RNA sequence: CACAGGGAUAACUGGCUUGUGGCGGCCAAGCGUUCAUAGCGACGUCGCUUUUUGAUCCUUCGAUGUCGGCUCUUCCUAUCAUACCGAAGCAGAAUUCGGUAAGCGUUGGAUUGUUCACCCACUAAUAGGGAACGUGAGCUGGGUUUAGACCGUCGUGAGACAGGUUAGUUUUACCCUACUGAUGAACUCGUCGCAAUGGUAAUUCAGCUUAGUACGAGAGGAACCGCUGAUUCAGAUAAUUGGUUUUUGCGGUUGUCCGACCGGGCAGUGCCGCGAAGCUACCAUCUGCUGGAUAAUGGCUGAACGCCUCUAAGUCAGAAUCCAU
RNA sequence: AUUAACGAGAUUCCCACUGUCCCUAUCUACUAUCUAGCGAAACCACAGCCAAGGGAACGGGCUUGGCAAAAUCAGCGGGGAA
RNA sequence: GUGAAGCCAGAGGAAACUCUGGUGGAGGCUCGCAGCGGUUCUGACGUGCAAAUCGAUCGUCAAAUCUGAGCAUGGGGGCGAA
């Protein structure tokens, strides 16, 4: 007989395989559509997630109830030390898909990247690219300069291999991360020469992104061990007087089709899935050499964005950083991935031009009350340990 | 075409009191408490009781007061609640008690005076309650 | 932007922190954190609380 | 109450039939101020379905757990609302008849064990059904349907009543398969990639302006574009607010024990106040894309059939549909 | 036919109270979990992937199709008319 | 805990008589530990610690209360506040 009262479905079938992600680093599955009339430019970056904080600004939205008044919004801080180009790859088209056919690395590599190709680096001989270097300084790089011509002739898209400098962060890890970034240049000749220039030289994120524009975020979510049905999918709990368990589901299928189906809710893994979050606004790109990268045009204090005592379960930020409106998937210290957007934004809310007015820098380790130690001292008075 | 009573433009806030709540009454209409039986702009979902917050219309009866108002169903509006909630400016606030007034379906009050403070949201949406109230927030 | 002073304990308050409590007789109180608010609701006296700003000034 | 047996023989599912039950057609005397077919339809007649009830007894009596409710998934269209359209005894508004269409929804309560029903209120709407009359090693045990007991009618009596009432034990999964997840031998060890196939996701409403305008004698009274919000659903996150306290962190305090003070044990965490970190809440915050091909319908050129005609050859636009991103 | 006191008797309403509920969240102890030692039972024609067909009128085995890759761990309660 | 008869003193009234304060300690009376019993959770376990147990919550508790040993009634017979 039919179901008495109707109701929607618990959980979504779109994100169906609820299993642990296959790899720890996020995976960009599609790059923005190529346009051959722009100038050459990269289309992605990568960094580390520091924490969250609070700001205050004034709104510019004609017709709203809060037009030209002060709002309170949450933001997140990503720590982005520069990247170093290492090489480039070229793909051609085939009746079975795209495929790569050449790679050309740079002459000298760092210990950071070389540590990635090994699982036991300490008791090794570290001979990663030793013989490859001899290709350079042999017949004047003849073998090197032929592969590049091949990419110029046959290939149709080009990508750049880049790696981070993890030694410039408070992390305990020493193994760098490596990934690919596509170039949307204008011609295959142009975008291979531009790639060649950037060999073994750092590139900063302010040449990649720009303020108050919309981006996409890719990462791997937080992990929970092994959870029941009530928390995994969100089903109602059974009455208090139920024998043989209460936090369950009651009917997992009708007599016929005679098998348990793939659409019923059951216990298993929670978290550590791959996710792609979209439509995030950039509020600020802060430089690292500046010593007032948390001030504003109205709050003329001199301070840096690190709270009083460093972000909890993280160090301090001494590099460039980006401020993003909202939340992003992933815990602190985890490798974040940023990339340009695929959509077209004409909504009068994604086109707003933001100008902040205050940035919180209080301690998140408790009920923090002051902004700077100078402020605390002048208010606190004098203590017994100040001699 | 008599439009169904529902405040237009009301931003979302934490709903403090559901169906079955007994709030106070703050006006000279002769009632003392109010018993909620419905909420106007309510939705529809299995097992979920409807609820409302400061500012929106409610259908309610009276259970103790002048015998000329009892055993009937009146439209009412809430004016202050006891559960914290935040505005766009980022500050939380809350009163001591739950209270409401009796109105017309068109939006006119029945009584003539309000006794106590009033939430800012109620003033903006209903012009009559604002013009007749004292201290707001 | 603006800042406020805690009613019970005189601590400074920035935007977003604390809450605002309105008493029955149209008097508005602000508390910087839970500790101030909880003590006030128990009818305690600020004068006898050692860490208050008023207690320090009084002595 | 007992024994030997019976599916040769009943009470439930399943199977053939469809009288009764439900739904749809064909002719046209007439209703509709005049006018058979805007909307209906007598006297007759042709069908469809197995969510009603009957008829039969084919399968189970060395047993297939027999009412209802709670939770959950999926399927059908005879379409309540949502998309786009064709008709009217369609001026506007509110409505009635039909098409493509099952993608997306279809509520909160008082009385009854109820299925069924009838009232209150919100909403865009509160459509109809199947899966062994879905669902008891998933729950509950209010009713029926063991033994105790009371009343009324019947019987001389033991006792009877699809008459009323009260109290009455709900067992087992570790095996196989199915499902949710997690390892893994063979071609040396690794890093960076392609994508066959499988899955798929968003939904509805409100306010301002258009507008006191088009329409109409008047009373009344719309719509596209534009702007801002909200209901249901989905994926994350913890700066702020709240919850949690074995941080047994700090303090207060009762009884007893260490001769007294200090410092401590025990009262399965003695009790109370505050309480960081972590976890967490539409009780908190952020986010949810656009290309192709079409159906109903409206058209262009145009014969068959010197005229006409959206179709016969060719072709244009086009939906919450279908396939992809 | 009434009836004060009495009742682990059946039934209706009111005040106070609450996680019964809206709507779920967290903490503690003992298992479940892994290891060393010891170490059973119920049950079992052969065994174990589906759709339609016909058949004793609801097949794991038959006919026609779909398909189909070693060995395994923790849960689960659709089926084996268990 | 409540406080029945019997006894002492005082006060009001013309009289008949009526009031007030103590003393005393009755009741198949009452709250509530041990013993005795077994209402609810329709809780735990349900190839159990156990062929009827465990936990919390409950009924009675100075009398028709609980209990040991010796003796009597024997199967169409005994015994039964049924
Ligand atoms: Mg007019």
């Amino acid at each position: 007989s039919h179901r008495k009262y109707e109701a929607p479905r618990h959980g979504s079938l779109a994100f169906l395989p609820r299993k642990r992600a296959a790899r720890h680093r996020g995976r960009v599955k599609s790059f923005p559509k190529d346009d051959p009339k722009k100038p050459v430019h990269l289309t992605a970056a990568m960094g580390y997630k520091a924490g969250m904080t609070t700001i205050v600004r004034d709104l510019d939205r004609p017709g709203a109830k809060a037009h030209k008044k002060e709002v309170v919004e949450a933001v997140t801080i990503i720590d982005c030390p520069p990247m170093v180009v290492v090489g480039l790859v070229g793909y051609i088209e085939t009746p079975r898909g795209l495929r790569s056919l050449t790679t050309v690395w740079a002459e000298h590599l760092s210990d950071e990247v070389k540590r990635r190709f090994y699982k036991n680096w300490y008791k090794s001989k570290k001979k990663a690219f030793t013989k490859y270097a001899k290709k350079y300084a042999e017949n004047n790089g003849a073998s090197i300069t032929r592969e590049l011509e091949r990419i110029k002739k046959y290939c149709t898209v080009v990508r750049v291999l880049a790696h981070t400098q993890i030694r410039k962060t408070p992390l305990k890890q020493k193994k760098a991360h490596l990934m690919e970034i596509q170039i949307n240049g204008g011609s295959v000749a142009d975008k291979v020469e531009f790639g060649r220039s950037l060999f073994e030289k750092p590139v900063t994120i302010d040449t990649i992104f720009e303020k108050d524009e919309m981006i996409d975020v890719i990462a791997v979510t937080k992990g929970h061990g092994f959870v029941g049905v009530t928390a995994r999918w969100g089903t109602k709990k059974l009455p208090r007087k139920t024998h043989k368990g209460l936090r369950k589901v009651a009917c997992i299928g009708a007599w016929h089709p005679s098998h348990v189906q793939w659409t019923v809710a059951r216990a298993g893994q929670m978290g550590y899935h791959h996710r792609t979050s979209v439509n995030h606004k950039i509020y600020r790109i802060g430089k690292g050499d500046d010593e007032a990268n948390a001030s504003t045009e109205t709050d003329l204090t001199k301070k840096k964005i690190t709270p009083m005592g460093g972000f909890v379960r993280y160090g301090e930020v001494n590099n460039d950083y980006v401020m993003i409106k909202g939340s992003v998937p992933g815990v602190k210290k985890r490798i974040m991935t940023l990339r340009k957007s695929l959509f077209t934004h004409t909504s009068r809310k994604a086109l707003e031009k933001v100008e902040l007015k205050w940035i919180d820098t209080s301690s998140e380790f408790g009920h923090g009350a002051f902004q700077t130690a100078a402020e605390k001292k002048q208010f606190m008075g004098t203590l017994k340990k100040d001699l | 075409k008599q439009k169904r009573g529902a405040p237009g433009g009301k931003l979302k806030m934490t709903l403090g009191l559901p169906v079955g709540a007994i709030m106070n009454c703050a006006d000279n209409s002769g009632a003392r408490n109010l018993y909620i039986i419905a909420v106007k702009g309510a939705g529809a979902r299995l097992n979920r009781l409807p609820a409302g917050g400061v500012g929106d219309m409610v259908m309610a009866t009276v259970k103790k007061g002048k015998p000329e108002l009892r055993k009937k169903v009146h439209p009412a509006v809430i004016v202050r609640q006891a559960k914290p909630w935040k505005r766009f400016d980022g500050v939380f606030l809350y009163f001591e008690d739950n209270a409401g007034v009796i109105v017309n379906p068109k939006g006119e009050m029945k009584g003539s005076a309000i006794t106590g403070p009033v939430g800012k949201e109620a003033a903006e949406l209903w012009p009559r309650i604002a013009s007749n109230a004292g201290v707001v927030m | 932007m603006r800042t406020y002073e805690d009613t019970f304990s005189g601590q400074r308050i920035y935007p977003g922190k604390g809450k605002l409590y309105v008493r029955g007789d149209s008097k508005i109180f602000r508390f910087q954190n839970g500790k101030s608010e909880s003590l006030f609701l128990q009818r305690k006296n600020p004068r006898r609380i050692a860490w208050t700003v008023l207690y320090r000034r009084q002595h």
